[PDB]
């Protein structure tokens, strides 16, 4: 019964919230595709604005709840620009042994950083001990490979630049992307380990029947989130 | 799970000469990080580990400037420039750029002397032992040098096999020989039914084997 | 001064469990990595375990893993070593160690021995080894004492309460197939002082709280 923009009309409080919570650039384009819901001519023209409204508000409130910085697609970095600015003394060689698999120099995660446009962490391995943590304690399912050369032991005299490789997700199948994003990066973290360059990889991701204290974001933005997005696409079918 | 490989297994030297102690990795010991964690230790008599040099070539804080490392992925040397009395003991070299971490074998190292022949002495059981119901026979080779030696045991003329054990100092700190015991074990009643007990020696300060023996009725 | 003190050493029945501790001094504990090795009686040295600073990495040798855990308390200085499921070829003295600053070991405790067995606690027997002209040579004579059938292993020797040390011998001990051990003591004495000199080899085996002073003569 209920035309596309009255749906929008009843949600307004709701989409409100949710933008003033949400960082700067993630907010924008956020209401950017709500407007493009509003004057949605096709349902199939909706549905598609609204999923991208889910992923892109998800990750701005995971940036949120782990003090990184949100990145706009177009603005994230892929893993050869990772190598070049980060491992420039091996990106010849990184190019070299992906001709046979050039698409990796291509890969966009999430969240791509490095030890103190890659974004820079204070530790690694706090992120990792963190997602083992809550995947130990509350049965989330992650996925996490670290690189490793032959059999070589860590060293304590000396430090080496390291990676972090993120995908996080707002989906109902989650047990299948971790799965399928470890599966993806595996033949990356196998070329990493014959370049002697460390990296780790962390998948995750959460869905609207995990129970709200147990997601990779705040129990308040889970809130934003159910009350704003998961509702319009409860309406968007319905009517 | 890289294999260490020591060489040689044994190395005799004179007070004052130079010592080289090789050590081979099965693959190499290069870090991605471009280190080389090949380490080098002693052992001396009793003691724990000790020690010298790690990273191939960086000497320990406090260790003898005599002591140096070299070498580079695979292949490596651990030297002593002039060996004094107190390097007597094992030297291992170990790994910790791979997980197992691994040592190699040990080569032990033992100060030259002039050739020793052993002093032979043989002891009849006691009879507070042989009113036990086991009488022990002992054969002691003293004081000798280099440690290549043989020792058996004749019953009546016939070679004893699977009732006799021995057992061989360090090589001592003060005069560098070894001294051997070899203990042969009988019940009572076989000691009994035999009367003579000899202990043949071998060794190459000895013009020829000697045989120590005893009549068991005999004092 | 940098000092690694371990403690809990002893005697195991095969399958049992004991837990190794490793105090440390001297240094920064909470920064650096610390490893066990041990060493079987006359063999050569084994890795055991390693532990990061901040316990976020173990490494374990393959012959003890889901056998050993490997623990440590920062606040406390301690190293910890919790051993299970033992068997007789765990038999060995464990060291603590450290690199401080790296993953080679630079530091080395005094060690604690591990005995794995079934046999039962026994003092040793004691017989003299009696000097004659069998034991004789020039102006020496030899004569010791066999230290027989005896568990576990610390035994000590001395002769006549440590005054006589010259010429002294004490061999190592034999591990017999009964499981327990043996050795002898042998000292070389000038002929002229039998008879006039008291000859005693003490020996004492603390794991079985025995002392036995055990005076050696001229076979008459
Ligand atoms: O759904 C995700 O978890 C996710 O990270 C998706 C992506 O990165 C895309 C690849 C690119 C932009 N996306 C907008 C769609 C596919
Ligand atoms: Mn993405
Ligand atoms: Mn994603």
């Amino acid at each position: 019964k209920k035309p596309i923009a009255l749906i929008c009309a009843e949600l307004y409080k709701p989409f409100q919230d949710l933008f003033a919570a949400l960082p700067k650039d993630c907010s924008e384009e956020c209401q950017t595709l709500f407007e493009d819901i509003r004057n949605s001519e096709s349902h199939a023209s909706a549905w598609s604005s609204a999923l991208r409204i889910k992923g892109v508000a998800y990750e701005g409130f995971f940036s949120l709840t782990n003090s990184w910085r949100y990145i706009p697609e177009d603005l994230k970095p892929t893993l050869g620009m990772a190598i070049q600015t980060v491992f420039p003394d091996k990106f010849e060689k990184f190019l070299e042994r992906t001709h046979l698999h050039p698409e990796y120099r291509d890969f966009t995660p999430d969240y791509l950083m490095c030890r103190s446009a890659v974004q820079e962490v204070s530790s690694v391995s706090a992120v990792v001990d963190r997602f083992k943590s809550k995947s130990s304690e509350k049965g989330r399912p992650i996925r996490q490979e670290e690189s490793r050369p032959k059999t070589e032991s860590m060293q304590e005299d000396i430090e080496v630049d390291e990676l972090l490789i993120v995908e996080v997700g707002y989906q109902t199948d989650i047990e299948g992307k971790v799965i399928s994003d470890i599966e993806k990066w595996k033949g990356v973290v196998n070329l990493m380990s014959h370049l002697g360059i460390k990296v780790n990889v962390l998948t995750c991701a959460d869905n609207s029947q995990t129970p709200r204290t147990d997601w990779w974001i705040d129990e308040k933005y889970v809130r934003l989130l159910l009350n704003s997005i998961s509702y319009l696409f409860k309406e968007l079918l319905e009517n | 799970q890289i294999v260490l490989s020591q060489s040689p297994l044994s190395l005799p030297v004179s007070l004052g000469d130079q010592a080289s102690i090789s050590c081979r990795s099965s693959q190499s010991l290069l870090h991605s990080n471009g280190n080389t964690y090949l380490h080098w230790y002693l052992q001396k008599p009793g003691q724990s580990p000790k020690l010298l040099i790690y990273k191939v070539s960086n000497r320990f804080s406090g260790v003898p400037d005599r002591f140096s490392g070299s070498g580079s992925g695979t292949d490596f040397t651990l030297k002593i420039s002039r060996v004094e009395a107190e390097d007597l003991g094992v030297y291992f070299c170990s790994q910790s750029t791979h997980v197992p971490y691994t040592f190699g074998g040990g080569t032990k190292l033992e100060i030259k002397r002039t050739v020793a022949a052993p002093s032979v002495f043989i002891f009849p059981p006691s009879d507070e032992q042989l009113k036990s119901g086991t009488a022990s026979v002992v054969c002691l080779l003293n004081n000798f040098y280099p440690r290549e030696a043989k020792v058996q045991w004749k019953v009546d003329n016939a070679l004893q096999s699977g009732n006799s054990q021995e057992s061989v100092t360090e090589q001592d700190s003060k005069d560098s020989t070894y001294s051997l015991s070899s203990t042969l074990t009988l019940s009572k009643a076989d000691y009994e039914k035999h009367k003579v007990y000899a202990c043949e020696v071998t060794h190459q300060g000895l013009s020829s084997p000697v045989t120590k023996s005893f009549n068991r009725g005999e004092c | 001064e940098v000092k690694l003190e371990e403690s809990g050493g002893g005697l195991v029945r095969p399958g049992g469990s004991r837990k190794l501790s490793c105090a440390a001094s001297g240094f920064t504990f909470s920064s650096y990595g610390m490893q066990w090795v041990r060493q079987a009686p006359e063999k050569g040295l084994e890795w055991v375990a390693y532990i990061s600073s901040g316990s976020r990495t173990i490494y374990y040798a393959d012959t003890v893993k889901g056998r050993f855990t490997i623990s440590r308390d920062n606040p406390k200085n301690t190293l910890f070593l919790q051993m299970t499921s033992l068997r007789s070829e765990d038999t060995a003295m464990y060291y603590c160690a450290t690199g401080y600053g790296g993953t080679w070991f630079a530091y080395w405790g005094q060690g604690t021995l591990v005995t794995v067995s079934a046999a039962s606690t026994k003092g040793p027997s004691v017989f003299p080894l009696a000097p004659s002209s069998k034991s004789t040579s020039g102006g020496t004579a030899a004569l010791g004492c066999l230290v027989k059938d005896y568990f576990p292993e610390p035994v000590t020797v001395s002769w006549n309460s440590g005054a006589l040390t010259s010429g002294v011998h004490t061999f190592p001990a034999v591990l017999q197939s009964s499981g327990l051990y043996s050795l002898s003591s042998v000292v070389t004495v000038p002929s002229s002082s039998l008879g006039t000199q008291t000859y005693i080899c003490n020996v004492n085996h603390k794991p079985s709280n025995t002392k036995v002073d055990k005076k050696v003569e001229p076979k008459s």
